[PDB]
C-alpha cells in the first residue's frame, strides 16, 4: 500500500538533532546514542491519523526537553529543588551577572546560523536521512 | 530479471520499478542505460527531497532547466551532466522603472552631447582667427606636444600590473568615446587605435624577437613582417575612411530649359525580358524632361521579344554585329550613336528611381571638372574615397560626362573590371569623381565571383596602368588604390598566422619570445581597439571580433584566385594537409601540457587558443564553399505599404502588400473579407498623394493572404505599376561562428577524400561528444 | 641616461600615462578634425 | 485447490524472528535452529481457510510464547508452575526489583529501534526472503 | 510561498562583504568571522512580507555599519569622544591636513574597480553564493 504517505520524517526535529551534533563537536554534550536512536525511531514511526501525529509531537516535546537536559552536564532538577532557597536568596543583579557569564554568545550565534542553514537546506538535501544515518553511525561506534 | 525483483521487492514497488524501466526502454534506451537510469533515479529520490514543492517546481520545467538532458531517455554519464548543469544554476545568475529610466536618460544625454557642444562652439564660432604665422607656430607646437606625449605612451615599459591598468583605462576611454556620435569621436578612436597599435609593434620589435636560436629568429621575423603588413593595411584603411564627405545634392536651376541631355543605357546579354522590363519601365518613369533623356537597350542576343517590347513602349533598341570586350565593348559600340552630354549606365537588375537624375546632376551642372558621379549599388568606403577624389566606378548606377568619356577613348577594355579602370583613366587626366549615399534602388556565389573579378581587375590595373609609377595622380588617390590592391593580397599573412602556432608546438621554437601574459597584455588591446574603432567607423548594429572573424574567413576563401591572378581548393590535398597539421598540433600541445616542463605550460595553452582560432577559420572556408551553391530563393522583398481592395461589390478593403512581382501581388487584408477567386477587383496603389487603380483578378486566397494577378496592362499602366511598386523612395555571434566552423568540419568529413574522410568523421564525432556536456542556460 | 630617466620616472604610474595619452588623443583629434574640415570645404565647393 | 497463492510471508513473525537474531547477536539467547525453523514452517504453511489461518494464529501465539520462554535461561515452565504459589506469596517490592534487574533497558531500546526499522523496510524489500535466508545460512553453518 | 521563494539573496550587501574580503587581503581588518556569518544569516533570513523585509534591511544597515566599525582597527567610541575635544581644539586646517593624510586613494581606486566588477558580475553571475562560500571558508579556517 501507500504507507510512505505516513512516513513524514522528523521535520523541525532535524534542527534539534543537528544542534546536538554541534554540541557533540564542541564537547558540551554527554551523548547517549541509544536514547537518541529511540527518540528518532519514535518520532519517525508512522501514525495513520494526522491528529495522532500531532498528539505524538505534543507529547514528545517535553520528552525531548528532558532528553536534552539529560544529555548535558547541567545539574539535575532535584538539585534545583534542594537549592532553591540559596538561589532565591541571591539578588537579581547577581543572577543576571551569573547568567551573562554562563551565556556563551558564540553558541547562540552558531545556533542561529545553523537554523538558517537548515531552513535553506531542507529544500535540496533530505535532512532526516542524514540525521538518522549519523545517529546510526554514532550508535555503531559506541557499540563497536 | 522480473523474477529477482518480484521475489526481493514487494509487488507495488516492483511494479513501479518495472514501469519506469519499460518507459525508459520504449524511448530507445538500451537495457544497461535503463538500469543505470533507474539506479540514479532511486539514488536521487533517497538523497534529494524530490517531493518538496521546490523540487516539484523544478521537475515541471525540467525541459527548460535541463535542455540537453532527455528525461524520458537515460544515457550513461547523465549524472555528470546533471551535476554540471546544477553547478551552472548555482553559479549562473537568474524599482526597475527608475533605474532603467535613469540609465536610458544617461545614454540619451550622452548621445545628445555632440549637438550641445556644437551649439556652444557655434555661439563662439571663432584655429582661424589668428594670422598665418601665428596659426602655423601655434599648430606646430600643439602637434609636437601631442606627438611627443603619444611617443612617450608608445615607448613606455611596464610591469604586468601597470600594463594591465593602462589597458583597462584605455579600453574604458574607448568605450565611452564610442557611445558619443560624430566625426570627432571617429577621429579620437582612430588616434587611440594608432597609439595602441604603435605600442604593440614597438614592443614586438624591441622585446619579443629571439636572437639566440636562429630558427626561432627566422620564424619571429616572418611573423613580425606579417604583423607589420597587417598594421600597415589597417592604418591605410583608417586613412581611407577617416572623414566621409557626406555629400549632399546641389539643386538644379529652377528653369528647366537650362537642363542637359542624358542617355540612359541598359546593357543586357542573357537576362529574361521579365528582368529588363522593370528597368526600362522605371527608366521611363524617371522625372526629367522628355526631350532631354533618351533610353537605349543594348541586347547582345538580339532577342526579338526585346525588340517588340521596345518598339511597343518606344525606347530605343540597338544590337551588335560583333561582341568583343563584353559589356565594355557593348557600351563603347553604343557610344558611337548617342548624342547626349551625359551617359547614365544601369545594370539589368538595378531599378532606377524617379528622383535619380534630379538628385544627381546638380553637381554636374555645378562642378565643371566632375566627369563621374556614382550612386550606391545597395557603402562607407566610397564616401571616404570621394574625400580624396578616389571613388571608382562599380559598373552601374553612375552618370559620366560625355566629353571626358570620349576623351579617353571610351570605356577601358584592357581589364575585367572596366569600371575601376575607367575611373582611373578619368582621374589621371585631372577629372573629378563624386559619390552620393542616397538610396536609388543577393546570392553569395555571385558575391564571391565579383570579389574574384575585382581582385583580378585590380591586379591587371596595377600591371598595365601602375598608379605608383603613373603620372597625373595625387597622393591620396594613389594611397586609396594601393590600399585596395593590398587588401586584395592578404593571403600570405593569413597563411603565416595559421602556421606559426604549429611552428611553436611542433618544432619547440620560440617564434615570439615573451611570457604568455605579456603576450596577452600587448595583443588583446590591439585587436580590441581595432575592432571598436572599425565598428564605430562602419556603424554596424552587430560589431565584434566575431563579425571580424566573419570577413577573415570570407577573405581566406579567395586566397588562391587572387594568388593565381599573379569550391575546388578547400577539399584538395594542400588544404586538408594544413588542417591535419593544425590537428596534430593540438595533440602535441596536450602532450606538452602534461609531459613538458611546467614553466612553458601557459605558453602551450596560448597556442591552443591560436590553433583553435585557426581551426575555426579553416572550417569556415570549407563551409561557405558548400553553402555558396545551396541558395535557392529568388527576389522576394516583403515591405509594408497600405493598399486598397474593392470587390465587384465595391466593398473597400484597405490592405497591406506582403510580396509583389510582375506576375502579381500577394497582399494581407485587415479584417474578414469573403473574397472569391476569379472576382474582378480593383487594387488601389498609393504613389505619394496620388492613387492609381489597377484592375486585377484574384488567383489565390490563403485566408487573409490574397493573391491577385494582372490582366494585360498598357504602357502607361506598366510605368505607373513599376513606379508604385519598385521605384519607391526607399556572445551570440561567437556561438554562430562556432556552429559555422563545426558545420564546415562536418561537410569536410562528408566530402573529403576517404583517407582523411575517416579522420575528420572521427574528429567531428568526439567534438560533438565533448560539446554534449557543455552547460546551457 | 636621458631616455631611461623618463621611463624610470613614469614607470610606476599607469594612471598618469593614461591621462596623458587621452590628452594627446583629444588634441591630435582636434588638429586632424580642423584639417579634414578644411579639406572637406575645399572639395565640396 | 491452489496453494502457492497463500505464500504471503511470515508477516508479523518476521519481526519476532529478527528480534531473536538480535538476541542471538547480543549473546543473551540460546538459538534453537530446529524449533525455530519448525515454527517458521508451521506459520508459513499455506492453509486455504481463513478460519484455519486465524485458528493457527490462536494456537501458535501461546506456543510461540512458550518457545520464547524455553529459549531463555529462566526456570522451565513446569518448575515455575510448581513454584507459582511461592512466587505469588513473595513480596511485590522484591519481585519488582528482580524484574527491573532482569530487564536491560538497552535491549528494549534496540528492540524499539528494530521495530521501527522493520516497519520501514516492510514497504520496500520483502523481509521474508532475507529472514528465511539467514535461518538457512545459520543451519548450514551449524551443520559444518 | 509554500516552497519559500523568500530567499531573495544579499543583493547590494554582496558588495559590502566583498569590500571586507578585499580589506581582509589588505590587512586593515580585525575580522570577526562569526559575526559576519551571523549577519549574513540575518540578511538572508526568508521573510514573506515585503514590509518586514524592508524593515529588516533598514535595521540591518546601522548594524552593518557598527560591524564595520568593530572589524576595523579604528578606535572604539571611548577614544573617539576622548580625542573629539582635541579635534575641536585643533584648527580647521589641521583637520583638513589630517584628512588628506588619512585617505589612501589607491585603495579608493581599487574599491571603485571592485564596485564596477561587482555590478558587471551581478549582471552576469550570482555572487551571493560565492560570498557565502567564502564566509564559510573563513569560518572553517578559523575553527580548524
Amino acid at each position: 500500500s501507500s504507507l510512505w504517505q505516513y512516513w513524514r520524517g522528523l521535520s523541525g526535529w532535524n534542527f534539534y538533532f543537528l544542534v546536538k551534533f554541534g554540541l557533540l563537536w564542541a564537547g558540551y554534550l554527554n551523548f547517549h546514542p541509544l536514547l537518541n536512536l529511540v527518540f528518532a525511531a519514535f518520532l519517525l514511526m508512522p501514525l495513520p491519523r494526522y491528529s495522532l501525529h500531532r498528539l505524538r509531537h505534543w507529547i514528545a516535546l517535553p520528552i525531548g526537553f528532558a532528553l536534552f537536559w539529560h544529555d548535558t552536564w547541567l545539574p539535575g532538577p532535584e538539585s534545583i529543588m534542594s537549592q532553591g532557597s540559596q538561589v532565591a536568596g541571591f539578588s537579581t543583579d547577581y543572577l543576571i551577572d551569573l547568567v551573562t557569564r554562563f551565556i556563551n554568545w558564540q553558541m547562540i550565534g552558531a545556533i542561529f546560523v545553523l537554523l538558517v542553514a537548515w531552513l535553506f537546506l531542507s529544500q535540496w538535501i533530505r535532512i532526516t536521512v542524514f540525521v538518522v544515518a549519523i545517529l546510526l553511525w554514532l550508535n555503531v561506534l559506541t557499540l563497536a | 530479471m522480473s523474477i529477482l525483483t518480484r521475489w526481493l521487492l514487494i509487488p507495488p514497488v516492483n511494479a513501479r520499478l518495472i514501469g519506469r524501466y519499460r518507459d525508459y526502454r520504449r524511448h530507445g534506451a538500451s537495457a544497461f542505460s535503463a538500469t543505470l537510469g533507474c539506479f540514479w533515479m532511486i539514488l536521487a529520490w533517497i538523497f534529494i527531497p524530490l517531493e518538496h514543492p521546490r523540487w516539484q517546481r523544478i521537475r515541471a520545467e525540467h525541459k527548460n532547466l535541463y535542455p540537453h538532458i532527455n528525461a524520458s531517455r537515460p544515457r550513461p554519464l547523465d549524472p555528470v551532466r546533471y551535476l554540471i548543469q546544477t553547478c551552472w544554476l548555482l553559479i549562473g545568475a537568474s524599482a526597475f522603472s527608475g533605474l532603467q529610466n535613469i540609465r536610458g536618460r544617461y545614454h540619451q544625454w550622452m548621445n545628445e552631447l555632440p549637438e550641445r557642444v556644437s551649439h556652444k562652439t557655434q555661439h563662439l564660432d571663432e584655429l582661424g582667427h589668428l594670422s598665418a604665422g601665428a596659426r602655423r607656430l601655434i599648430l606646430g607646437i600643439i602637434v609636437t606636444f601631442s606627438l611627443i606625449l603619444a611617443l612617450i605612451c608608445v615607448t613606455q615599459p611596464f610591469n604586468p600590473l601597470a600594463q594591465f591598468i593602462f589597458l583597462m583605462l584605455l579600453w574604458g576611454v574607448a568605450l565611452i568615446v564610442r557611445r558619443m556620435p560624430g566625426r570627432f569621436s571617429a577621429l579620437m578612436l582612430i588616434v587611440l587605435s594608432l597609439t595602441v597599435s604603435c605600442r604593440y609593434i614597438w614592443w614586438r620589435y624591441t622585446s619579443t624577437l629571439n636572437w639566440d636560436d636562429p630558427v626561432s629568429l627566422v620564424c619571429g621575423l616572418i611573423l613580425l613582417f606579417a604583423e607589420t603588413y597587417a598594421w600597415i593595411v589597417l592604418v591605410l584603411g583608417y586613412f581611407q575612411v577617416v572623414w566621409p564627405l557626406n555629400r549632399q545634392p546641389v539643386p538644379l536651376p529652377k528653369d528647366m530649359s537650362l537642363w542637359p541631355s542624358v542617355d540612359i543605357f541598359v546593357p543586357t546579354y542573357n537576362e529574361d525580358l521579365n528582368v529588363v522590363k522593370n528597368t526600362i519601365y522605371a527608366s521611363l518613369g524617371i522625372d526629367w524632361p522628355k526631350d532631354k533623356l533618351n533610353i537605349w537597350i543594348l541586347d547582345d542576343g538580339g532577342r526579338e521579344e526585346f525588340r517588340q517590347f521596345a518598339q511597343n513602349v518606344g525606347v530605343k533598341y540597338i544590337a551588335r554585329t560583333t561582341h568583343e570586350h563584353a559589356k565594355a565593348g557593348n557600351i563603347n559600340n553604343a557610344l558611337k550613336y548617342a548624342k547626349g552630354e551625359f551617359v547614365s549606365i544601369f545594370d539589368c537588375d538595378h531599378v532606377p528611381t524617379r528622383s535619380f537624375l534630379q538628385m544627381t546632376m546638380g553637381w554636374f551642372l555645378k562642378e565643371k571638372q566632375l566627369a563621374m558621379m556614382q550612386t550606391p549599388h545597395h557603402g562607407l568606403v566610397q564616401d571616404g574615397n570621394d574625400m580624396w577624389d578616389a571613388t571608382f566606378f562599380c559598373g552601374s548606377c553612375a552618370v559620366i560626362r560625355r566629353k571626358p568619356l570620349d576623351e579617353i577613348g571610351g570605356i577601358a577594355v584592357e581589364t575585367v573590371t572596366e569600371d575601376a579602370h575607367t575611373s582611373l583613366r578619368l582621374h589621371r587626366r585631372g577629372y573629378t569623381s563624386a559619390y552620393m549615399r542616397i538610396p536609388q534602388a543577393e546570392s553569395l556565389s555571385a558575391h564571391i565571383g565579383q570579389r574574384i573579378r575585382w581582385a583580378r581587375g585590380m591586379v591587371q590595373i596595377f600591371r598595365l596602368d601602375n598608379p605608383l609609377t603613373g603620372k597625373g595622380l595625387k597622393f591620396a588617390q594613389r594611397l586609396c588604390y594601393v590600399n585596395a590592391m593590398f587588401h586584395f593580397l592578404s593571403g600570405i599573412p593569413r597563411l603565416i598566422f595559421l602556421t606559426a602556432p604549429l611552428a611553436f608546438l611542433l618544432l619547440h621554437a620560440y617564434i615570439i619570445y615573451a611570457p604568455a601574459l605579456m603576450i596577452a597584455l600587448f595583443v588583446l588591446p590591439h585587436m580590441i581597439h581595432a575592432s571598436l574603432t572599425n565598428s564605430k567607423i562602419q556603424g554596424k548594429y552587430r560589431h565584434s571580433f566575431w563579425s571580424e572573424i566573419y570577413e577573415t574567413v570570407l577573405a581566406w576563401y579567395i586566397a588562391p584566385p587572387t594568388l593565381v591572378a599573379l569550391v575546388d581548393w578547400v577539399i584538395s590535398r594542400p588544404y586538408i594537409f594544413l588542417v591535419l597539421l593544425n590537428l596534430v598540433g593540438v595533440a602535441v600541445g596536450i602532450w606538452r601540457y602534461f609531459y613538458g616542463p611546467p614553466t612553458e605550460m601557459l605558453t602551450v595553452v596560448v597556442s591552443m587558443v591560436w590553433v583553435f582560432y585557426n581551426l575555426i577559420v579553416l572550417g569556415g572556408a570549407v563551409a561557405v564553399s558548400v553553402e555558396s551553391k545551396q541558395v535557392r530563393r529568388s527576389h522576394r522583398v516583403e515591405m509594408t505599404m497600405p493598399a486598397a481592395i474593392a470587390r465587384e461589390d465595391g466593398h473597400l478593403f484597405s490592405c497591406t502588400v506582403q510580396d509583389f512581382s510582375d506576375g502579381g501581388l500577394g497582399i494581407k487584408i485587415n479584417g474578414q473579407a469573403q473574397i472569391l477567386e476569379g472576382q474582378k477587383v480593383n487594387l488601389l496603389l498609393k504613389r505619394g498623394q496620388q492613387e492609381y487603380v489597377f484592375p486585377t483578378q484574384v488567383a489565390r486566397v490563403m485566408g487573409n493572404e490574397v493573391g491577385l494577378k494582372l490582366m494585360p496592362l498598357t504602357t502607361q499602366q506598366h510605368i505607373d505599376f513599376v513606379q508604385c511598386t519598385f521605384a519607391r523612395a526607399d556572445l551570440e555571434s561567437l556561438l554562430d561562428i562556432l556552429k559555422l566552423g563545426f558545420r564546415g568540419y562536418r561537410h569536410l568529413a562528408e566530402f573529403a577524400p576517404s583517407s582523411v574522410k575517416g579522420i575528420f568523421r572521427v574528429l567531428t564525432s568526439l567534438v560533438s561528444w565533448v560539446v554534449s556536456f557543455i552547460p546551457r542556460r | 641616461p636621458w631616455f631611461e630617466r623618463l621611463w624610470y620616472a613614469l614607470a610606476n604610474h599607469p594612471i598618469l600615462l593614461a591621462v596623458l595619452a587621452a590628452i594627446s588623443v583629444i588634441l591630435l583629434a582636434w588638429v586632424l578634425w580642423r584639417l579634414l574640415r578644411i579639406i572637406s570645404r575645399r572639395r565640396l565647393n
